[PDB]
């Protein structure tokens, strides 16, 4: 069934545009809409995200929103820019400047009617429409502000359809501005009531994983965004390939959500090599893809339990060695399990495996530890918020003092309640 | 590595068997309600066998064998017997018995010395010529540690252990050594010929008896069991069967021997890492 | 001769149906056109495999089946399988968006919205009968649909055909075959609901089939056709009393007559021998075999229980003779103890023409095969682990706000799991 | 001891012995419509919720 895919501010269309790179070499689509591939397996599920043409070309089922023009100026020249639908890039001129009610209230209010209608008529040649995945950061001001009053008129439009995002945390270590904490705070609240799924991508992790493991000194958001398009592509596989499972967004949520607040997914791929020819057993894949080094949420997963988890692997290798290597993870750590939700751990395989790789795996987690990264902002936005510096951008805007109170206590709560089963 | 966990910790002998299995490295102590074990150390009362064998991934292995209660209980010991063809009401080495129904099966005997014992955890003859020690003249019962593992190889302890009064008819406790020089000083014979060629030929009958019943050969999870045979002796040398324990204790002395010799039999057999038993059969 | 209507329900329901309608149609000679050319009554006839097949002034010979499932992606394949030609639009339903392994979409929100039809189209089948019997209703426990609109359909049906029996053949989950982690949940949500509808149920636990199909026909990683063929087979044993010539369990009632004395324990336990990969197993060795664990479609262990009833279905070359000789030897060896207040023997049923099996399946075409059918009280170990993994989860009320935010109440998971507690101790009064 | 036996041309079935022994159309269509109105009040909830 269908998705529609939206892409908001600076990285969300960065990220949005690789994605669309990724998948559209994978199911063998070249940057002009035509198909050019071996297989059939490319063509089984593409209506998932593309929608076929006059003649028989495919479209993506995407648009393109950002307050400012720049960065979708250089998607429309990108690899793979004219693939899109030029009606589906709207913008405006104000940009957000990295303010979350600028994106919110102000700005972003102006320019929201109009995504609606291009969703609307995206929705309406859906035959079964599954619903939206959005990609957004939650530290500048369009994404963050824009994207959550997006997701918020969406669910009141089609209130029974899945919303799902992939939203990039800020990160000190890989920062823009000093607001970006109040930022993803302010959205965060917004995703704990208005979405079904959130793969959580911390720039921290980002970094570390492009500093320490694929030995980048001086990485750069490009290089961020290889990781970020990598386990897009692994997260989306069941969505785009046959398997023994007839997957889709809303049996992911009802499986990996025990409790409708806790729906933030620590994502992570396998491997991750620096530039590489060397085959990699299926052992070696399993126990990397559970590696903390190899999770993009900088949360050590020791220091809390899983929920629920579910891992693919892509490409030839054996079936049996791949349950045989993830009962054994299960049963050699199984403290780090909950123990009241038996079989947690949901294992799929696509024969097909991503470009340049033979094997990979993916890993979703739905982990506990995920609650330091909500403390690491409540921190950062607390030691600014006790002496209210920098608020005058959001007060300027017609805000309040009282919802960043609103948004701290919020944010509380959904730390205090993973701590709520990290001990159960 | 393998796993196991702990759900009696009242168990005397199975504190040492974990503590034994712990200290290999080898073995992690899981928590009791943790499904993901390759080892139970069971509960004495209702251990749930239903939920055994059914983790993908795990050969699961539990120290208690289903339906060993039959032989293990008073009451049903004496129906195992008299209703098993393979026992049967005429087996020389078992005393008259009836449980309490039988009313008046028992009164048909007594009319008939006369002398019986009643217990319940029902009543048989009392056996009114023990073999008595001396100095002392004194009775005694033997206790035997058998070891059933999951092929059914049945291990019999080479150390038993006398229970002894010390009123007329060390800790009340002693072993094959003395016992065995006192039957040769006093009655000119060995442990061996006058006794334990009897003990080792019930111990066979009353576990090959149940053995269709019990044993886990073609099931979805193994069954090991350590089991306490309580004998009587009498003037003759003959052997008595009074009582089989499912769940025995052990002498301080040996705790260490047959704790070590359960992981090398029947635990390591199963899950081996990287004698003082005698095979009967 | 009397009808019975196959209703196959969800992805298992409907793949599992399919396999045993491909199977039927191999045992009788019926082509995948539809025709039967052994068949010298055109158009109509009251012989027995009239019961499961219909038949049209052209010879066509179309399965007394409905299809159903929410998403339309596995009875598409049926509309379009080697047996396309058989089934008419009509039998075959299929929904917008499936209920998202969730027992309440598949019961009140989708369900209520598709259950008029479907009974509209069971209803033209039943108007095609003579004497209908009942019907036969083939479905997962674990997903959506399989669980949350079977038990919808078998409410109806009990009351729009009261005096109908109905027959379940119902899928345990496993997890090394896991759709969802809610499985639990929708087992007990649909046992729950349907356990007054049903007179009759045999469940196969998917974890038994898949370790068969490892162990007999060395298959690594077992799939979903490999494990259909093989219930195929069972099937395809219990129902062959109603497609053939016989005197044992020659109507629905039968079968409860004859496994099911008291109403609610009504799941016998299926045992099938001999499962062998593409020597020759004797009546004795067979029979034996049908008191192995390991052959059972649900692992329990039997000697730990009572049995009030059993019977034995043998295909091929037996005779009654060598099946006395094989029960004296197994009585006397084997743990079989009857309940006290029911007879101890066994019903037994011949049929001459040996197992059918699908030509490159994996399974060894044999001189003799047999199923076994006993009503066991060994079968609640199947309730208990199942009861237990509810308990675990439902303590945290993990997942529960999907099946409330369906329009389902929280005190209908604790009443069925109330019933399932009465149904293990049931089961426990009887030993 | 044997009993019932039948013979046909395609098999024979028989009985072997060894030891004698010693809610309606409204009702559901209620709990349905309950159901139908519980979603429909949880749904105005959560269209008040985003009003305001
Ligand atoms: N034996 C067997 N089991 C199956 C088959 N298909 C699915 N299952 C089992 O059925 C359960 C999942 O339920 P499904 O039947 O797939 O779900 P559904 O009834 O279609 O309901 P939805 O949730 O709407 O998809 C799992 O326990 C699977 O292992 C099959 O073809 N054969
Ligand atoms: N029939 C009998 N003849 C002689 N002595 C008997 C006897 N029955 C019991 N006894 C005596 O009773 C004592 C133990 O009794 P019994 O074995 O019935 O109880 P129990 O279950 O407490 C034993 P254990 O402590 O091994 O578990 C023995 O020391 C034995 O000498
Ligand atoms: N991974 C990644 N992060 C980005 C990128 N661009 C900006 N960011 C992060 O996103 C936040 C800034 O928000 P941005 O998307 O640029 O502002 P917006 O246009 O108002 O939505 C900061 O936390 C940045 O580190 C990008 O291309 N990739
Ligand atoms: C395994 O991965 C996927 C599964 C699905 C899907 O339909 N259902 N998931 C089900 C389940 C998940 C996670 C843990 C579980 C534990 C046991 C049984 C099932 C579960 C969709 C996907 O994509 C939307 C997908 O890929 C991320
Ligand atoms: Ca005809
Ligand atoms: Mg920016
Ligand atoms: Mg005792
Ligand atoms: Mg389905």
């Amino acid at each position: 069934r269908e998705i529609v895919h939206i892409q908001a501010g600076q990285c969300g269309n960065q990220i949005g545009a690789k994605f669309w790179e990724v998948i559209s070499d994978e199911h063998g689509i070249d940057p002009t809409g035509s198909y050019h591939g071996d297989s059939d397996l490319q063509l089984e599920r593409i209506n998932v995200y593309y929608n076929e043409a006059t003649g028989n070309k495919y479209v993506p089922r995407a648009i393109l929103v950002d307050l400012e023009p720049g960065t979708m100026d250089s998607v429309r020249s990108g690899p793979f820019g004219q693939i899109f639908r030029p009606d589906n890039f709207v913008f405006g001129q104000s940009g957000a400047g990295n303010n979350w009610a600028k994106g919110h209230y102000t700005e972003g209010a102006e320019l929201v009617d109009s995504v609606l209608d291009v969703v609307r008529k995206e929705s309406e040649s859906c035959d079964c429409l599954q619903g939206f995945q959005l990609t957004h950061s939650l530290g500048g001001g369009t994404g963050s502000g824009m994207g959550t009053l997006l997701i918020s008129k969406i669910r009141e439009e089609y209130p029974d359809r899945i919303m799902n995002t992939f939203s990039v945390m800020p990160s000190p270590k890989v920062s823009d501005t000093v607001v970006e904490p109040y930022n993803a705070t302010l959205s965060v609240h917004q995703l704990v009531e208005n979405t079904d799924e959130t793969y959580c991508i911390d720039n921290e992790a980002l970094y570390d994983i492009c500093f320490r493991t694929l030995k980048l000194t001086t990485p750069t958001y490009g290089d961020l965004n290889h990781l970020v398009s990598a386990t897009m592509s692994g997260v989306t596989t069941c969505l785009r390939f046959p398997g023994q499972l007839n997957a889709d967004l809303r049996k992911l949520a009802v499986n990996m959500v025990p409790f409708p607040r806790l729906h933030f997914f620590m994502p992570g791929f396998a491997p991750l090599t620096s530039r590489q020819y060397r085959a990699l057993t299926v052992p070696e894949l399993t126990q990397q893809m559970f590696d903390s080094k190899n999770m993009m949420a900088a949360c050590d997963p020791r220091h809390g339990r899983y929920l629920t988890v579910a891992a693919i692997f892509r490409g030839r290798m054996s079936m049996k060695e791949v349950d045989e290597q993830m009962l054994n993870v299960q049963n050699k750590n199984s403290s780090y399990f909950v123990e009241w939700i038996p079989n947690n751990v949901k294992t799929a395989v696509c024969d097909i495996p991503p470009r340049g790789l033979k094997m990979s795996a993916t890993f979703i987690g739905n982990s506990t530890a995920i609650q330091e990264l909500f403390k690491r902002i409540s921190e950062q936005f607390t030691a600014m918020f006790r002496r209210k510096a920098f608020l005058h951008w959001y007060t300027g805007e017609g805000m309040d003092e009282m919802e960043f109170t609103e948004a701290e206590s919020n944010m509380n709560d959904l730390v205090s309640e993973y701590q709520q089963y990290q001990d159960a | 590595m393998y796993t196991f966990v702990v759900r009696d910790e009242n168990s005397s002998v199975y504190a040492e068997v974990s503590r034994l299995l712990l200290a290999t490295g080898q073995w992690k102590r899981l928590r009791k309600d943790n499904p993901r074990f390759n080892l139970m150390l069971g509960e004495r009362n209702r251990l749930p066998f239903g939920r055994l064998g059914h983790e993908p991934g795990l050969v699961q292995l539990v120290n208690y064998y289903r339906g060993a209660d039959k032989l293990c209980r008073k009451a049903s010991l004496v129906k195992l017997i008299k209703t098993s063809p393979e026992l049967s009401e005429s087996c020389t080495w078992f005393p008259e018995s009836y449980v309490i129904d039988e009313r008046e099966v028992f009164l048909a005997a007594y009319n008939r010395g006369n002398v019986w014992i009643a217990k319940s955890s029902v009543i048989q003859k009392y056996l009114e010529k023990p073999l008595l020690l001396e100095p002392g003249h004194r009775k005694f019962d033997i206790r035997s540690w058998v070891l059933v593992d999951h092929l059914y190889n049945i291990y019999l302890y080479r150390e038993g252990v006398l229970r002894t009064s010390s009123e007329p008819y060390e800790g009340n406790e002693m072993f094959f050594e003395e016992f065995n020089q006192y039957l040769m000083d006093a009655l000119n014979t060995t442990l061996e010929n006058s006794i334990l060629l009897q003990i080792k030929h019930i111990i066979r009958s009353c576990l090959m008896c149940i053995e269709p019943a019990i044993s886990t050969k073609h099931l979805h999870y193994q069954s090991f069991q350590l089991f306490g045979f309580d004998f009587m002796v009498d003037e003759e040398l003959k052997v008595w069967l009074i009582e089989v324990n499912g769940a025995p204790a052990c002498a301080q002395k040996l705790y260490a021997e047959l704790c070590q010799g359960i992981v090398d039999v029947a635990i390591s057999s199963v899950f081996p890492l990287a004698s003082i038993f005698i095979k009967l059969h | 001769m009397r009808e019975c209507i196959s209703i196959h329900v969800g992805q298992a329901g409907v793949q599992i149906g399919n396999a045993c309608w491909e199977l039927y149609c191999l045992e009788h000679g019926i082509q995948p056109d539809g025709q039967m050319p052994s068949d010298k009554t055109i158009g109509g006839g009251d012989d027995s495999f009239n019961t499961f097949f219909s038949e049209t002034g052209a010879g066509k010979h179309v399965p007394r089946a409905v299809f159903v499932d929410l998403e339309p992606t596995v009875i598409d394949e049926v509309r379009t399988g080697t047996y396309r030609q058989l089934f008419h639009p009509e039998q075959l339903i299929t929904g917008k968006e499936d209920a998202a392994n969730n027992y309440a979409r598949g019961h009140y929100t989708i369900g209520k919205e598709i259950i008029d039809l479907v009974l509209d189209r069971i209803r033209k089948l039943a108007d095609q009968c003579t004497g209908l019997q009942g019907f036969l209703v083939f479905h997962s426990f674990g997903g959506g649909t399989g669980s949350g609109f079977t038990s919808l359909l078998m409410e109806r049906l009990s009351v729009d055909y009261g005096k109908k029996s109905k027959l379940e053949f119902s899928i345990y989950p496993a997890p090394q075959v896991s759709t969802a982690v809610v499985e639990p949940y929708n087992s007990i949500l649909t046992t729950h609901t349907t356990l007054e509808h049903s007179d009759c149920a045999f469940m196969v636990d998917n974890e038994a089939i898949y370790d068969i199909c490892r162990r007999n026909l060395d298959i690594e990683r077992p799939t979903y056709t490999n494990l259909n063929r093989l219930i195929s087979q069972i099937v395809s044993s219990i129902t062959a009393s109603l497609r053939f010539d016989g005197a044992l369990n020659v109507d629905l009632t039968e079968f409860q007559t004859n496994l099911v004395p008291y109403p609610r324990i009504h799941f016998p336990l299926a045992t099938y021998a001999p499962v062998i990969s593409a020597e020759q197993l004797s009546v004795a060795e067979i029979t034996n075999a049908c008191f192995e664990p390991a052959n059972q479609m649900v692992k329990c262990d039997p000697r730990h229980g009572k049995y009030m009833a059993c019977c034995l279905l043998y295909r091929g070359d037996v005779v009654p003779k060598d099946v006395n000789a094989a029960i004296a030897t197994i009585k006397t060896k084997r743990s079989i103890q009857f309940v006290d207040w029911c007879p101890t023997g066994f019903k037994v049923g011949i049929n001459y023409q040996p197992p059918t099996v699908v030509p490159g399946g994996d399974l060894a075409k044999v001189q003799r095969a047999v199923c076994m059918l006993s009503n066991t009280t060994a079968i609640a170990e199947a309730w208990a682990r199942l009861d237990h993994k509810f308990d675990l989860m439902y303590a945290k009320r993990a997942f529960v706000h999907w099946y409330v935010g369906e329009g389902m109440e929280e005190g209908e998971f604790s009443e069925a799991r109330e019933d399932m507690a009465a149904l293990e101790k049931d089961y426990e009064e009887v030993g | 001891e044997v009993i019932e036996l039948n013979k046909c041309t395609s098999g024979q079935s028989f009985e072997v012995i060894l030891k004698p022994p010693s809610p309606s159309l409204e009702e559901i269509q209620k709990k349905l419509e309950a159901a139908e109105e519980r979603r429909k009040y949880q749904e105005a909830e959560l269209l008040k919720h985003l009003a305001e």
